């Protein structure tokens, strides 16, 4: 009894319908992947940074070494088109399982199989479908280990001199360490997962991640819900979809934070630097400029009484001065060379900058991750001229939008699902209105 | 003496929302 | 930019990634030719 | 062994100045044929005192303790300088450069916040004479230069400054301004204070000392808007000696 | 702080001379039944 | 121009339904 | 009889004067603890250093502020995004000096507003209701999360959150319209759309429906006594409220159906302040407003100003005095 | 107003002899300015170095002088510092060091001459707002 | 006995030329061969007594030297002003554009 424009409601209980729904759907998932990298390929120009160019699936491909070599440069346009082609071709084998599903196909799917078929109130059928997906999850997850580890390995933003695509020898299988990051504070300094700050740690991750998703996918298909799972759920398709939706949510805000903050699995060098990144580079810039001139940038007061150049964290660490003191958690390839263990060193400082590491933080500087929303680079009350926001400003609004509006449809569905399953999802029975057999408050 | 009418009024105003909650003219039906 | 041999089709590349959005505005063209039932 | 930066972001480590081992109670000799510099000169502050106001002028004010409210951001570190011998073999630190200064703000009791820039820019200190070894008795008594906590940019919350903002009280268009004079009129300190540094400790095998220091100085005077205070701090020092 | 020393009396009968006014009406509502 | 090929795809989805509405098919 | 149980039964039941149900159990310490910490503060509370730059800024009432003025302030710059608990300073000296008690209130705040909205959610199936309320709620929620959360965690520091302060809000207004050029925004052109006609179809909807009161009562006494609390029977006319209203526009421009009418009602405001805390959520990464400078120029090259570049004169007159003293690099980056 | 012949001639050299650019030349080195240099030089600044501008009474104080044709195309292949003292191509983008700055790759000769063109006749279209900055935006 | 020294400055020399003793670094960019190199050595070595001191500064080549006598007409020097030369404000005196 849904209106046209819930129409899609009316699948809920068509498992061939909602089977070709979610096919074709698929199939626009691969078809943008597919045509989105030939797009972002066509209008490449490897002369330019990646980021200066609105690009954000072939840093996608770079980061798991298709396609570069030292420093970033790319090296190689083939594995890019590969990967679009690739995909693109597939959207048209999901199409059409997906439209014959939707069109054709049995619009309900437990007369022509048991084993396809399924009731969303059967918990043992929906814990054996979550089973298999949940392998196949596992599978993904060891594919990238596979990558990094015997077909090539990754780029490596930390690699010694600029960046490489490194082979993953030896990745982190200390639980103590990969579950570490699960109970690191998610504040400042802290950082939960998201301050993963190398690629042995994100293999030995991605290890575990696919046995544990085995493992479970293995046991939901051979258990039912216990007893106390059975009374703390809804057990109703709506119901299982805000389940992913609220998922879904929590995932998209993480995705967020990532690209923000993580210049080790989003390499600076193709996304651009971070927000924090472009404000630290500044101070060095200046740091630079102003040493190669004669100030003593240790012993140079600034007009708050704070050090111009470099003061101390609350924890005593020396750090950037001005307002990028919020920024000194910041950790960056072209800076760590400068770091002693009491901070940032005042002997490097004056002695072992290199052009390299100057170039750098002018560079990113010029690139922090600001702009207007036609693309006009720099703080707001600049002028025309540089056509330009972040790959990161980009990945982290859209992430934002989407996981806020899923979240919102998490309590759409979750209080639909909880109403239908107690029957009063269409309104109050005039003739048994609760309130009505409720004593007064008063 | 400016802090304390400010601090009298906000006081007032949280003692008012006592008597409206718990000493409100009850809604009696029909 | 593409692979030269396949340049002849750098146009329609430039079309391609909006094809989604069209499937979207397809709904609606379907919908209105039954009357949005 | 040391310590690498991620063993000590986040636990106050970075602000506390080298130790020396207990055992070092050595002689660091000195040739006045060999020059030398301190290569590391670490000061720690643990104490931060200020003298009271006694209201009359025949009972003379304590220095009173004080809390500290700036955290673990007060060391000096990095500094350096010639350590030169002279004619009559004292020994005289001449600060050259470091970390040399921090702000602190401490708290006195009925919470009065006393800022101060805790400094030894441009430090002489001198030994006495005829040293020829530095030992666990060696005392070096300097000199320091203060400047003013803010420098010459910096904007009261008005607008008004020293080489930038407004020159009058501009929210009050018709007041008098001979009363305003002191607020309007920005002016730059610049003031001496005195430091003692006592060898505790010596590894004469590394040239490192270490030890005890005591500090006087005044505190911020807001550019002139009030009367500093007196400051006294006291804390420990680690210097690393080496051969020019 | 110099602030209006009138400003005391001022809000006093702004509160008052109001409130005094409803709590009148009130309580002669009340007492009719 | 690319607006060409953007007219030919445009018009395949009206054009499936078109031909669906006059061959009165399963709309 | 068992404990558990009829603690269960009491945290759940309808027949409280005040539901707590069990994200009241979480909501009620934790807005306690935060309007108990605000209620101090924002009396007594010592001046906080807000831009880390050792300038402490007065906030309380006992040191200098009136009800307009006063606020609690946001801590320090120089603790950026770190966690600043009470037992992670010294002293709670210490934790006044750098802005402790903002942190404490926020957490606890947000914490306990989220649990206000799925307590909004459970007693409307304890009542046997339909459960969208709680998502009407979303939107303010979400625009506080905006300002103390999401603003903060994109430019790097809780320092340039929303100040707790009538003031302060003002404050944080007027930066952020230098900094991100927020009224050139359509996030938040759609805010003001939804917000003038949130009044706007507040105030008709309420004439309407006051226009067609049916007549119950005489002269002398309030016409609200024609209309008894519960009684079956509508209290206005809809028909002649839409007779009216279609003929002050046309007939199909006027709602006949009120479940639509009140659906309206609901999603207007609702889905432009969503955009709007969205806006603020994704100018926290600096994804900004329109930049029109200079856009228009002449056929020698002269820029012909528009609107937009006096916009920008006044936009860079916040800029350039904006926390005049903590700013030693050329750049405002965050 | 418009950009006439006038406003597009500029000096070639420091010896007086000028040259007039076209339309399309000017308008191509105001493309590839914004390609190249724009990040740092918008309007006519240095963003990582504010003190040293591109008005052409600075580029004339400089040592070789670059308020003319051939002494910006110089700068853009072998950039010195201000004084002249100094060789800066590791740290500034120049034909000598397009290894290691991307973009003066593609650079061609006449690519040179288009930019340093806008460069000098920027100024005296746009006045004090060339190398000025936010004060005159 | 209320007065602002950086005012007053503005009304000796320092006002009218470069003041070697106190003038910040960027003003040497006025005139041609003066900045980086000479500006930096100029600065490090001040205070000067005479604006005539500068040629005897250590390491001048003749070049260096011939610069320093074409500019000693757009030099001055002035009572070194403790509110100029602090904070490293010679260098930076947070001045952009
Ligand atoms: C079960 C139901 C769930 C309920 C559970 C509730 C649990 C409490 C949630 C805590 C909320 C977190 C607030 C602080 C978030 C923040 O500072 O998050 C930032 C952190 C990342 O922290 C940063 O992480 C960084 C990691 O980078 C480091 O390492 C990197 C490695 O490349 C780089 O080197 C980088 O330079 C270096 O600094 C550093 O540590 C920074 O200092 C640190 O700030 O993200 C994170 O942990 C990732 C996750 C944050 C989620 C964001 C929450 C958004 C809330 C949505 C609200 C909408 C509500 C709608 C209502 C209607
Ligand atoms: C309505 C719904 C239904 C009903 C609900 C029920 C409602 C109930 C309402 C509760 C109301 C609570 C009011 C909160 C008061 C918080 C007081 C505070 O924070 O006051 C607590 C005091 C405050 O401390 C003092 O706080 C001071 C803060 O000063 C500041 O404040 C001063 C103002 O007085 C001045 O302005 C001063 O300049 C300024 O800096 C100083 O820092 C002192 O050093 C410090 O001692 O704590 C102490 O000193 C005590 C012990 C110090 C001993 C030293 C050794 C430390 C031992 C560790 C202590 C263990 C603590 C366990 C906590 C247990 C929690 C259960
Ligand atoms: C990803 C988006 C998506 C997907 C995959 C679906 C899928 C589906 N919808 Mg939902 N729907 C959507 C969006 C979507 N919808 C939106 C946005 C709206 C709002 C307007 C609706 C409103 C809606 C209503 C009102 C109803 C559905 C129904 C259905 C189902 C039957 C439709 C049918 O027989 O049409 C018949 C249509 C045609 C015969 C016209 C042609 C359609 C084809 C598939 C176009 C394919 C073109 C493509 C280029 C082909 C490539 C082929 C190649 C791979 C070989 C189907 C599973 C119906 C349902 O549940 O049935 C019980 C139903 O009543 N939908
Ligand atoms: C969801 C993730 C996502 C992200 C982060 C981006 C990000 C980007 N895209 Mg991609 N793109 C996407 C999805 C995404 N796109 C999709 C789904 C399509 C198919 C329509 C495209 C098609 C596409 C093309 C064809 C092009 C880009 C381009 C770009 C860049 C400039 C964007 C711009 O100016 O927007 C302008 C901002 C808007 C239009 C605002 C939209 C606000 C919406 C309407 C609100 C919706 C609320 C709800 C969802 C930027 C890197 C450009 C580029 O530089 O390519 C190299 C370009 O030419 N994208
Ligand atoms: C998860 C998606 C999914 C699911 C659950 C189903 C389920 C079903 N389909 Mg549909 N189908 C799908 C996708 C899906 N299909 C796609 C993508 C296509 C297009 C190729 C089709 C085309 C299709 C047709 C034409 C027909 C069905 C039929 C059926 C039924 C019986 C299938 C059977 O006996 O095969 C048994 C098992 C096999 C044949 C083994 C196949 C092994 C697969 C191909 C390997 C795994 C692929 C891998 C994940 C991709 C790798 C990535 C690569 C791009 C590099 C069943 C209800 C039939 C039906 O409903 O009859 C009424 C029928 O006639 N399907
Ligand atoms: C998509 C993934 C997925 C999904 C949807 C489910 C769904 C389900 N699982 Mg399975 N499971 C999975 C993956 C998944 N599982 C995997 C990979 C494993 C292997 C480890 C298992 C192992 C497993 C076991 C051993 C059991 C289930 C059970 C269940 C059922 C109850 C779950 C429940 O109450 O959770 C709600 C969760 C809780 C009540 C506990 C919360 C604990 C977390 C860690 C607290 C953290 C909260 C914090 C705010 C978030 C930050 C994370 C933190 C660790 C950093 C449900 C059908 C139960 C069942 O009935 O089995 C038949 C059961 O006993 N699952
Ligand atoms: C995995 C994601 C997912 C899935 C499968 C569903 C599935 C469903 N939803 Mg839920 N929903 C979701 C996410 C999801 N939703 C989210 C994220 C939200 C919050 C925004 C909601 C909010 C929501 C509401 C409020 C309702 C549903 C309803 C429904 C049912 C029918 C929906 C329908 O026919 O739409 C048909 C599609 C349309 C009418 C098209 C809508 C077009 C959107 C709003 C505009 C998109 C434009 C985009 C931003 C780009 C434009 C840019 C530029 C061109 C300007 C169906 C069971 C209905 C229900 O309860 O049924 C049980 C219902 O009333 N959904
Ligand atoms: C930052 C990464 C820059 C980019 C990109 C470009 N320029 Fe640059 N320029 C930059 C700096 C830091 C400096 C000062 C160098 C020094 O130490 O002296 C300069 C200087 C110039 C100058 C000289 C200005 C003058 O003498 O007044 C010119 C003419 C100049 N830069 C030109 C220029 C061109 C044409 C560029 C695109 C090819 C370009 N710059 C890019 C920083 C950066
Ligand atoms: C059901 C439904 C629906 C939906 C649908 C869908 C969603 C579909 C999908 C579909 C799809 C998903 C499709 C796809 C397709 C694809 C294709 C068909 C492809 C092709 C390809 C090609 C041909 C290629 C080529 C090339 C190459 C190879 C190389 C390079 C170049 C180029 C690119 C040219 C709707 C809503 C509408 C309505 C209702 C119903
Ligand atoms: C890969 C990687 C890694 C790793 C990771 C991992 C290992 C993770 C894990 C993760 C996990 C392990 C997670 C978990 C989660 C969980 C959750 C998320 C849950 C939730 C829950 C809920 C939701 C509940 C609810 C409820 C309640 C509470 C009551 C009753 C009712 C209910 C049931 C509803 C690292 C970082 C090293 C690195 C990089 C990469
Ligand atoms: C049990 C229970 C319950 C209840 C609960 C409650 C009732 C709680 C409460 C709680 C509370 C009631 C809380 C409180 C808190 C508080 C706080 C935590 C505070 C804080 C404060 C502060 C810390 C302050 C400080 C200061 C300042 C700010 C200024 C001046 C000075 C001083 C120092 C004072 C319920 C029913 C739910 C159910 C379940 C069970
Ligand atoms: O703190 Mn509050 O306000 Ca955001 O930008 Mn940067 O930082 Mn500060 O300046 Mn503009
Ligand atoms: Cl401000
Ligand atoms: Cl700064």
């Amino acid at each position: 009894g849904f209106a046209w424009w819930a129409g899609n409601a009316r699948l809920i209980n068509l498992s061939g319908k909602l089977l070709g729904a979610h096919v074709a759907h698929a199939g626009l998932i691969v078809f943008w992947a597919g045509a989105m990298t030939l797009f972002e390929l066509a209008h490449f120009i490897p002369e330019k940074p990646m980021y200066e160019q609105g690009l954000i699936l072939i840093p996608h491909i770079a980061t798991l070494g298709w396609g570069v070599g030292p420093g970033g440069e790319v090296v190689d346009t083939f594995p890019f088109f590969v990967v679009g082609v690739v995909h693109l071709i597939s959207s048209a084998v999901l199409g059409f399982g997906g439209v014959y599903h939707a069109i054709r196909g049995p619009e309900t799917l437990e007369e022509y199989s048991s084993f396809f078929g399924y009731d969303w109130k059967d918990k043992n059928k929906m814990t054996t479908i979550l089973g298999f997906h949940l392998i196949v999850l596992g599978i993904g997850a060891l594919l990238l280990v596979a990558k990094a580890m015997f077909f090539g390995g990754l780029y490596d933003t930390w690699a010694p001199g600029g960046g490489d695509v490194r082979v993953i020898t030896n990745p982190t299988l200390d639980p103590r360490v990969i579950f570490g990051y699960l109970l690191k504070s998610p504040f400042g300094g802290e950082g939960w997962i998201v301050s993963v700050n190398n690629l042995e740690d994100v293999v030995g991750g991605h290890i575990w991640i696919g046995l544990i998703c085995i493992a479970g996918g293995i046991w939901h298909i051979l258990t039912t819900p216990f007893g106390w799972a059975r009374r703390a759920f809804i057990w109703s398709g709506e119901a299982y979809l805000s389940y992913s939706l609220g998922a879904l949510s929590m995932m998209g805000f993480i995705a967020t934070c990532f690209v923000w903050f993580n210049n080790t699995v989003y390499p600076s060098e193709f996304y651009g630097p971070t927000g924090p990144e472009a404000s630290q580079a500044q101070a060095m810039t200046f740091l630079i400029r102003d040493q190669k001139l004669g100030a003593n940038v240790g012993s140079a007061q600034g007009p708050t009484g704070l050090g111009k150049y470099l003061m101390r964290s609350p924890t005593g660490e020396i750090i950037f001065g001005g307002e990028t003191m919020r920024f000194w958690d910041f950790r960056g390839p072209w800076l760590e060379p400068l770091r002693g263990p009491n901070g940032l060193d005042l002997n490097k400082i004056k002695n072992d900058i290199q052009p390299w590491q100057e170039r750098r933080a002018a560079e990113y500087m010029t690139h922090a991750p600001l702009g207007s929303l036609n693309s006009v680079g720099g703080v707001a009350t600049e002028i025309n001229s540089v056509n330009f926001v972040s790959p990161r400003s980009w990945l982290a609004t859209s992430h934002f939008v989407l996981a806020f509006f899923f979240l919102v449809g998490h309590l759409w569905h979750a209080g639909r699902a909880r109403a239908a399953a107690a029957g009063f999802e269409k309104g109050i029975d005039r003739e048994s209105e609760p309130v009505l057999s409720m004593p007064s408050l008063d | 003496m400016e802090t304390i009418t400010y601090v009298f009024i906000f006081a007032c105003i949280i003692a008012l929302f006592f008597f409206a909650i718990f000493f409100r003219e009850p809604p009696r039906i029909t | 930019k593409l692979p030269e041999a396949y340049a002849i089709f750098d146009p329609l590349v430039d079309v391609l990634p909006v094809i989604p959005v069209l499937f979207l505005a397809l709904a609606f063209v379907w919908q209105a030719a039954v009357g949005f039932r | 062994q040391t310590l690498t930066y991620d063993d000590i972001v986040g636990t106050g480590l970075a602000n506390k100045c080298p130790t020396l081992d207990d055992t070092a109670r050595g002689a660091y000799p000195i040739d006045s044929s060999q020059t030398y510099r301190i290569a590391r000169l670490c000061l720690q502050p643990t104490t931060f005192l200020v003298k009271e106001e006694p209201k009359n002028k025949r009972q003379e004010a304590e220095f009173v303790p004080t809390k500290l409210v700036t955290r673990e951001t007060t060391s000096l570190d990095q500094i350096q300088g010639e350590l030169k011998v002279n004619s009559d073999g004292s020994l005289t630190f001449v600060e050259e450069d470091g970390i040399d200064f921090q702000p602190v703000t401490v708290q006195m009791a009925g919470g009065e916040r006393i800022p101060l820039l805790f400094t030894v820019k441009n430090l002489v200190a001198s030994t006495q004479p005829n040293v020829t070894s530095i030992t666990t008795s060696t005392d070096f008594k300097g000199e320091f230069n203060v400047p003013s906590y803010r420098t010459a940019n910096f904007l009261d919350p008005k607008g008004r400054g020293l080489a930038s903002g407004y020159d009058s009280a501009i929210a009050l268009p018709q007041a008098k301004e001979e009363e305003l004079a002191r607020a309007n009129v920005k002016r730059f300190s610049l003031t001496k204070g005195q430091i003692s540094l006592n060898v505790a400790k010596v590894d004469g095998r590394t040239g490192e000392i270490a030890g005890t220091f005591e500090s006087e100085q005044l505190s911020d005077d807001d550019m002139g808007a009030h009367e500093p205070h007196e400051v006294k701090i006291q804390g420990v020092f680690y210097a690393s000696i080496e051969p020019a | 702080m110099e602030v209006n020393q009138l400003g005391l009396i001022a809000t006093a009968l702004f509160v008052l001379v109001p409130s005094v006014f409803l709590i009148i009406l009130y309580v002669q509502t009340e007492s009719q039944q | 121009a690319q607006l060409t090929m953007i007219a030919m795809i445009g018009i395949a989805g009206p054009m499936i339904i078109f031909l669906l509405a006059v061959r009165r098919g399963n709309l | 009889a068992n404990l558990w149980e009829r603690f269960c039964n009491w945290v759940t039941s309808t027949d409280n004067r005040l539901y707590v149900g069990w994200f009241g159990v979480i909501m009620i310490p934790t807005l306690l603890a935060a309007t108990i910490c605000f209620v101090i503060a924002f009396i007594a509370a010592p001046p906080v250093d807000i831009d880390g730059i050792r300038e402490p800024v007065s906030g309380s009432l006992l040191y200098g502020n009136n009800i307009i003025t006063g606020a609690v302030v946001p801590s320090s710059n120089a603790i950026g995004l770190h966690f600043y608990p009470i037992w992670e300073a010294a002293s709670l000296d210490e934790w006044l000096y750098n802005g402790g008690p903002y942190q404490l209130i926020i957490f606890h705040f947000l914490l306990g507003a989220s649990c206000y909205m799925g307590r909004q959610w459970e007693l409307s199936y304890r009542l046997g209701m339909r459960p969208w309320i709680c998502v009407a709620y979303s939107a303010p929620l979400a625009s506080a999360f905006a300002v103390f959360l999401i603003y903060p965690i994109g430019q790097g520091s809780f320092s340039d959150g929303m100040p707790l302060g009538i003031s302060g809000t003002f404050n944080f207004m007027i930066v952020f319209q230098a900094e991100h050029n927020i009224l050139m925004h359509p996030f938040h052109q759609l805010g003001v759309a939804g917000v003038f006609g949130g009044a706007l179809f507040c105030a008709m909807h309420g004439s309407l429906v006051t226009s067609s009161l049916i007549r119950e009562t005489t002269e002398t006494e309030s016409a609200n006594y024609g209309y008894k609390f519960g009684q079956e029977e509508e209290t206005y006319n809809i028909v002649a409220a839409h007779g009216y209203f279609g003929r002050l526009i046309f007939q199909y421009a006027s709602f006949n159906n009120s479940r639509s009418l009140h659906f309206f009602l609901a999603a207007w405001p609702v889905v432009g302040v969503w955009f709007t805390a969205l806006g603020i959520s994704t100018m926290a990464f600096n994804l900004n407003g329109f930049n029109f400078n200079h856009s228009v120029i002449d056929a020698k090259g002269n820029v012909i100003n528009t609107w937009a570049d006096i916009i920008n004169r006044a936009n860079l007159g916040m800029e350039v005095m904006h926390e005049r003293n903590a700013h030693n690099f050329p750049l405002d980056l965050a | 107003a418009e950009l006439t012949p006038e406003v597009l001639t500029v000096p070639l050299n420091s010896e007086g002899k000028t040259i007039t650019l076209t339309e399309k030349q000017y308008l191509e080195g105001k493309r590839l300015f914004q390609y190249a240099c724009a990040s740092c030089h918008v309007g006519g600044i240095t963003k990582t170095n504010p003190s040293l501008d591109l008005r052409t009474e600075t580029l004339a104080l400089a040592t070789p002088p670059r308020d003319n044709i051939e002494g910006l195309v110089d700068y853009m292949k072998n950039p010195t510092t201000y004084d002249g003292e100094q060789e800066i191509a590791e740290v500034h983008p120049s034909l000598r060091s397009a290894d290691i700055f991307p973009k003066m790759r593609n650079l061609t000769e006449k690519d040179l001459v288009a930019i340093a063109g806008h460069i000098l006749v920027e100024p005296k279209i746009l006045g004090d707002k060339w190398g000025g900055g936010k004060v005159y935006y | 006995e209320l007065v602002n020294v950086v005012d007053e400055k503005l009304g000796t020399a320092y006002g009218e030329k470069i003041d070697l003793n106190n003038t910040n670094i960027a003003a040497f960019i006025q005139y041609r061969g003066l900045y980086p190199t000479l500006a930096k050595l100029i600065v490090k070595n001040a205070p000067y007594e005479s604006v005539e001191d500068v040629l005897n500064i250590p390491g001048l080549t003749e070049r260096q030297k011939q610069i320093l006598r074409e500019n000693l007409e757009h030099f001055t020097v002035t009572e070194v002003e403790t509110a100029l030369v602090e904070g490293g404000d010679r260098y930076n005196n947070g001045l952009y554009k």
